[PDB]
DNA sequence: GCTAAGCGCACCTAATTTCCTGACGGCAATCCT
RNA sequence: GUGAACCGGAUUGCCGUCAGGAAAUUAGGUGCGCUUAGCAG
């Protein structure tokens, strides 16, 4: 969904408006998962327990509808056992269930090597430093998860 | 100066106007159902009424060819007339225009002279005609209702330009909505075949609809703006407000009246002299509960009476005061008691009314109004 | 200062605006269908009004040069106005430009019909287009235009020529859910004929609502755009409510003669602006007793009596005017005896509203 | 500590905030088209008021080149349909002319919408940026609570005039920035027996009391006249039916 | 302080599809060349 | 405070103003609420 949005920026003076154009995502939900030591993913959940600055979803005007630490820190082995463990909750009886469920997972490394094949999207959302402003490429890989196959 | 007419009057069942599916005509006004009469038929009323006949001359007909060749008697040309409108802007679909043509009667002879002639080729003709047509405002009929007339442009001549052909309307009819909740009526009829043949039954079954109510008339005649299309014929103005006032109380719609002979005269006609249009349609919104101890007529008349000294005494105390005059058949139902004085007089006769109006408009008896006549 | 103006208006069955199918305008308001009549429709009406007869000094044509010509007995320029129009900024018979009347008339005579040279013409003629806004009309209903900057020459420069509106229209939207309705019409003709059928045949579209309308005039930007002539903002403010009480919009009153006078109007001053339209959330329904527009006052008296217990500063208390046709339709009719200043008459309620805002009187206009 | 407000206000029809094309700015959610006015015409909405006119001034309330203004808004989601309408209008030249009609005979875009808007002020960052002036604070957080209630945004206001003020404002002092834009999901339709701000707000108290049963908060309506659950159980911390001793009791839970 | 029962009918036949209008006016922005 | 901090598509506008669903009609035919009683030592 795109949003017009003007800005008039300061009003020596002259009709300077701004133009720009954002993209907005509706009605979507997404579940992010970080995996690390203990001590950090606890500290991290007791420190978005309690938020001291006003936190969002991307931007200012974006406030969270749920609450981000709905779902509780666990001991999970794979990234799959934790996505398929956690059940669907659906709105009401009869509404169109996703059957194809977009799915983004961080690629291993493994050993030393193994570079990434010349499949692997590329993506730069990595920030170190804003002055020259650079973000490092990383690689993201795309998974399938399926209900109704491995449950009875 | 504006003329309105407020009429109060009560119908015996009847079905005045129907729509496609031949239910009685019904409106929602102040949240609840109410009967309605449209302008249209009321106007059509008056100006097809014995009252109004004298100031006819407008006639309103896509079959302008037929009347042309009567005005010009045992000629043919009646071809060569339709072609001529054809030029002009006005398409035939097999014998007649595609358009009504608005026009007074007196110029049927100047366009039969026009097209009569040999002379005169066919753009020139045309914009004779379109002249003669469009400057043809001259019947009373036209200055109440008014005209619009656009011709076909695109099967129109080049060389044959239109003047103004619009005339102001200085008549304005609302629609007659009734004081109370309009409930309707459906009557059950059976055709009967006179040979007894061997069905024993009957011709036709089927079902009919109709109302009874009391209906709430409002009239709105603009004197300068009548007089101007009329172009300054002031004594044309008068005849034409005088006839105008007899029919609208002596006439009423002619739908089936056959079978419904709902031939009521109004109860009550509130006439007032004022710059600006007020309606007081307002006075129903509550509907008229009939009760016990009154009338449904005087009930009505005693609701419109309110709201007219309420509107008199919250929108009308200025420097200039507001005259009227109020009728009722031999002071049958006067306006509230409580006021008694809400009328500048109460006529009893509509004769003796119209010529209280038309001395009131500018000095006019009706006799020397009427004594206007062509023979 | 504000000027909030609220009245609660029953009409006859009409239709005094419908779109391009012939249709009566309806909105959805509270999710439920509504019947409305156009704000800009209401300001011609009052604008055009027997009422703003003193006050009509505003002009806004596209045929600037006929105009210009018209004040000429026999000096036949209008080549010479349309040129200098069209270099002005103007493309063709031109957009709509509004400003005075008089004031147009007498500087384009004594600008260009006198001989002399056309681009310093088409700058003084730009000149006096925005300079002309000493009129009431143009004072209420507010004015912008910009001409195109191609045709126009690189020698004409144009002064600032934004007018901020001092009046605020709202759409009048039915106080109930909207209920359109199909008159089916035929169009006789005079001559018999052998098939005995109507020359025409239509349906007709039209309503019967009552309707909510609320007015805002802005006192100090009326007196602005009238620069130190107060008497001036004072004298149009009394008209505007004169022509909103009075002036219907003129639809198709010919066929539909609704000229109802509103049953109630709420005359308030305050600093900021308040709408009532939210107490009509709720489609008035009617009942046995009481009717529509008993119901719709009762609904607004609530609204009214929740906004006053509900924002309300003590520093600045509110202040207003009820006005109903000789006392029919009070507001508060059942407890709310809180309005000491009910008034049964609209030139009092006039005469109160110039007191208020000063000491005027209506017939202190007089003198001028 | 956060201080969220919670609003729903039925607006009529207007065009408060516009695209390029001239139609009401929309949105889409719960598999509905959605009224939208964006979160920067609510901030510029509440800037330029003469209720506010009448450290350093113009700075610790907006930055101007770090300042990290602390409050913020989300867009304003409708309860219900989006449901646009034309508005054929037509210029007159009121002059005697060979033609008739004369203005650009166009289509105005128009709306009405019931908005939900929530607003989120952060107290310990607006206290960082004001030196601790923890009654200064208190005093521009009270100004922009009576700002928000009593202004709207100055959209095509002459010919709509929509000034109409909010039926319930709800205050919560809760540690997590939640927003009840999912009380809608399910678009709210109305029915004969019940009003669209009476429906909306119903359903923000369904969805308050559901998910916490399985912190406090001040419901403010005018004069009490639609009331967040009409029951005597612990629902409400208190049911205010003025704006300023809302704020007042606002202003000093905070200090 | 309070008696009950039996009994309640069928329907043939439900009219007439192009009588339906035209015209005029519909950006002004170019928001780092 | 990470494509994010600063962030209004701002104004002008009546479709106005032409209009009879009308000329056809009997729901016409059938009929017992009817058998029982002291408001009184």
């Amino acid at each position: 969904w795109w949003d017009f949005h003007t800005v008039g920026a300061g009003q020596k003076t002259r009709a300077e408006t701004l133009l720009s154009r954002r993209e907005y995502l509706a009605d979507a939900s997404f579940l992010v998962a970080l995996q690390g030591e203990p001590e950090l993913v606890a500290k991290l959940s007791a420190a978005l327990a309690k938020p001291v600055w006003a936190i969002y979803l991307g931007r200012k005007s974006c406030p969270p509808s749920r609450p981000v630490c709905e779902h509780p820190p666990g001991f999970y082995n794979t990234l799959e056992e934790a996505l398929s463990a956690v059940p669907l909750q659906k709105r009401w009886h009869n509404e169109p269930l996703p059957q194809i469920l977009p799915c983004v997972m961080d690629w291993i490394p493994g050993y030393d090597g193994e570079h990434a094949p010349d499949d692997a999207e590329i993506h730069y959302d990595l920030p170190v430093s804003f002055q020259p402003p650079r973000h490092l490429p990383r690689f993201v890989i795309r998974r399938e998860l399926v209900v109704g196959e491995d449950v009875q | 100066m504006l003329i309105e007419i407020h009429m109060i009057q009560n119908h015996s069942p009847a079905n005045l106007n129907r729509d496609d599916l031949g239910a009685p005509k019904t409106c929602y006004f102040g949240g609840v159902l109410r009967s309605r009469i449209s302008s249209q038929c009321i106007k059509r009323s008056i100006r097809t009424s014995n009252d109004f006949k004298a100031l006819l001359g407008g006639v309103r007909t896509r079959r302008l060819a037929d009347l042309i060749q009567q005005e010009a008697g045992e000629t043919e040309c009646w071809k060569k007339a339709q072609e001529i409108l054809n030029k002009c802007g006005f398409k035939n679909k097999d014998d007649n225009t595609k358009m009504l043509v608005f026009m007074s009667k007196d110029k049927i002879k100047d366009l039969a002279r026009i097209v009569l002639d040999n002379s005169l080729g066919l753009t020139e003709a045309a914009q004779q005609v379109a002249n003669v047509i469009a400057q043809a405002t001259l019947a009373p009929d036209i200055a109440l209702c008014g005209r619009m007339l656009e011709p076909n442009d695109k099967d129109k001549d080049k060389k044959v330009k239109w003047s103004n052909t619009t005339v102001e309307a200085a008549l304005q009819v609302a629609h007659a909505i009734s004081t109370h909740i309009a409930r309707p009526e459906i009557d059950y009829f059976v055709a009967a075949d006179d040979v007894p043949g061997e069905d024993a039954g009957a011709g036709h079954i089927g079902e009919s609809m109709f109302a009874s109510a009391c209906f709430y008339k409002y009239f709105s005649i603009d004197w300068e703006q009548l007089v101007k299309n009329l172009k300054g014929d002031t004594n044309l103005a008068a005849h034409t407000v005088g006839a105008f006032l007899l029919a609208a109380a002596k006439t009423n719609p002619s739908g089936k009246q056959n079978s419904f002979a709902a031939h009521n005269y109004p109860d009550g006609i509130l006439v007032e002299f004022k710059n600006s249009p007020i309606s007081y349609a307002n006075a129903f919104v509550r509907p008229v509960s009939v009760v016990k101890e009154s009338d449904l007529v005087e009930q009505s008349i005693g609701q419109l009476s309110n709201y007219v000294n309420d509107i008199r005494l919250g929108y009308y105390d200025e420097q200039s005061p507001v005259i009227g005059f109020w009728f009722s058949p031999n002071n049958r139902y006067p306006l509230g008691y409580k006021h008694s004085k809400l009328a500048s007089r109460n006529i009893g006769n509509l004769n003796e009314l119209v010529g209280a109006v038309l001395d009131y408009i500018g000095g006019f008896k009706w006799e020397e109004v009427q004594k206007s006549k062509a023979y």
